[PDB]
């Protein structure tokens, strides 16, 4: 039920991330020799270029979006263990930068705006950051708030999106270490109100391979949560709390449609479509059937 | 003399005009009078500062267009009688093909 | 139609936002101002938007007998 196009667009080297806004109608894509665009569309469909600029002094690994309550803001990270924060005079300008790691840098990501305007940010030594700018006026005045080490490298990260008022703040962050040694490489935490921290919550025992992504499903108003683990298989797990907070994990999915490593993990705004693209050179989508089974419905060949 | 005939004739565009542009200090300085507006919080009932658009205490962006849900950085179009708001051009669009306000809040805002 | 008793459930009203900020998202506000309509009117215990409001210069106690004239000045 899904077709396939090609859309008008020139690149001079190979891209590495691409992102999405919140509505849909802009973009921004980080390429090999150290240039992001900005690709923005029009009433009859067709994108233009609006800026191109160099950033970094090393590889530019992801760039992302912010939601649009605060400004037009964006984010980068590089090997050159840095990571930096945009905005829009019709030209970007710099506006911050975070020194303080010691290593390559692999992941940013912006948290959910119910809680203000945060940023997290892991590096290879095994260690997170979550930073946090007290007013929304001065993008150039930033505070490291928490500090959580994992003592595995780190790989990716991703925050919990649900919004109610009874789901406190969490994170999951993954490891790729190819270690001979069996250890587990997934992890959980958790922030408590009463002490003002950050506290392990759970490890899912049951993955010792790489893990090269990891992605959140949208709550949208559901009694559980949803993720879904890269390795070399898909996996989809569910965990659900039972009244830090005990939870029960189940395993809904174990797809073996690759014969390789898959690499990335995306969901859709409801949160009942999943992408996975492996290293086979095609995207295949997965879905729900009618009986709460998981059935691929769809290959996309490049 | 000149002004005087310009608002006979309900030429505003052109008095003003000429006020912002007369070589005199009276004349100039008569644009001045009572043009200044202020506007607080409804939310914590306090007043705002001059060049920002988010509470310093509630800390919630309190310009919010009631259509477009954005931040209203320039014009605002406000109503006296619910007190709800927001971007000129939108608002004026609402208004032509409805008689409710946009909030919701069972307000006939312009007496039908 | 069900009381107020039924809609006071911190779970019926994430739906209604959850359905919101997906109706926001593809930019249908008009379509979301008829349901803010609809819903103001199903059930009186939600709260309109709040926003800014104006001041008398010299009373301070919010404009909102003369009609050029402070309604308490
Ligand atoms: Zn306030
Ligand atoms: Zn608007
Ligand atoms: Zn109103
Ligand atoms: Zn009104
Ligand atoms: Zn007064």
């Amino acid at each position: 039920m899904f077709v396939a196009r090609s859309i008008a667009a020139d690149h001079k080297d190979l891209i590495h991330d691409v992102s999405f806004d919140f509505h849909g109608r802009r973009m921004a894509t980080c390429s090999s020799d150290q240039s992001v665009k900005v690709w923005d569309k029009s009433e009859s469909g067709d994108w233009h270029c609006t800026a191109s600029w160099k950033t970094h002094s090393g590889s530019v690994w992801r760039v992302t979006w912010a939601h649009p309550e605060f400004g037009q803001v964006l984010a980068s990270c590089s090997f050159d263990r840095t990571a930096a924060v945009w905005e829009e005079i019709s030209h970007w300008v710099k506006r911050t930068t975070l020194v303080d790691s010691r290593t390559s840098v692999t992941d940013v990501k912006f948290a959910p705006k119910h809680m203000g305007l945060m940023l997290a940010t892991c590096s290879a030594d095994g260690i997170v950051r979550i930073y946090e700018a007290p007013d929304v006026m001065n993008l150039s005045q930033w505070s490291l708030q928490h500090e959580i080490s994992c003592k595995l490298s780190c790989s990716c990260i991703s925050w919990n999106p649900s919004s109610s008022r009874a789901h406190s703040p969490m994170i999951a962050v993954g490891s790729d270490d190819s270690s001979p040694n069996a250890m587990a490489k997934v992890q959980i935490f958790e922030y408590n109100e009463n002490t003002r921290k950050y506290a392990k919550a759970e490890t899912l025992m049951t993955v010792t391979d790489p893990v090269h992504d990891i992605a959140f499903a949208p709550n949208l108003g559901r009694s559980f949560h949803i993720l879904a683990i890269a390795t070399k298989d898909v996996r989809i797990f569910t965990l659900k709390p039972v009244r830090p907070t005990k939870f029960e994990i189940h395993i809904v999915a174990q797809f073996d449609n690759h014969n390789s490593q898959v690499w990335r993990v995306s969901w859709n705004i409801t949160g009942t479509v999943l992408a996975s693209s492996g290293d086979d050179g095609c995207v295949r989508l997965w879905k729900a059937n009618y009986m709460d089974n998981w059935k691929c419905t769809g290959i996309l060949k490049g | 003399s000149y002004i005087d005939l310009l608002q006979r004739f309900r030429l505003w565009n052109v008095s003003n005009e000429v006020v912002k542009l007369s070589t005199s200090r009276a004349v100039s300085c008569l644009n001045q009078a009572s043009t200044t507006l202020h506007v607080n919080c409804s939310h914590c009932k306090r007043p705002m500062s001059s060049r920002g658009w988010v509470c310093d205490r509630c800390h919630r962006c309190a310009s919010m267009c009631a259509v477009c849900h954005h931040v209203v950085k320039g014009l605002f179009v406000w109503c006296q009688g619910c007190s709800h708001g927001g971007h000129l051009q939108h608002i004026m669009k609402w208004l032509e093909g409805s008689s409710h306000c946009p909030a919701g809040c069972g307000h006939l805002c312009e007496y039908s | 139609g069900s009381p107020l008793d039924v809609l006071k459930d911190e779970r019926v009203q994430y739906w209604i936002e959850n359905y919101r900020n997906l109706l926001d998202a593809w930019r249908f506000w008009h379509k979301r101002a008829e349901f803010d309509i609809h819903r103001s009117k199903l059930d009186p215990s939600s709260k309109p938007l709040a926003q800014v409001f104006v001041s008398c210069n010299f009373c301070g106690k919010s404009i909102s007998s003369k009609v050029t004239s402070c309604p308490g000045c």
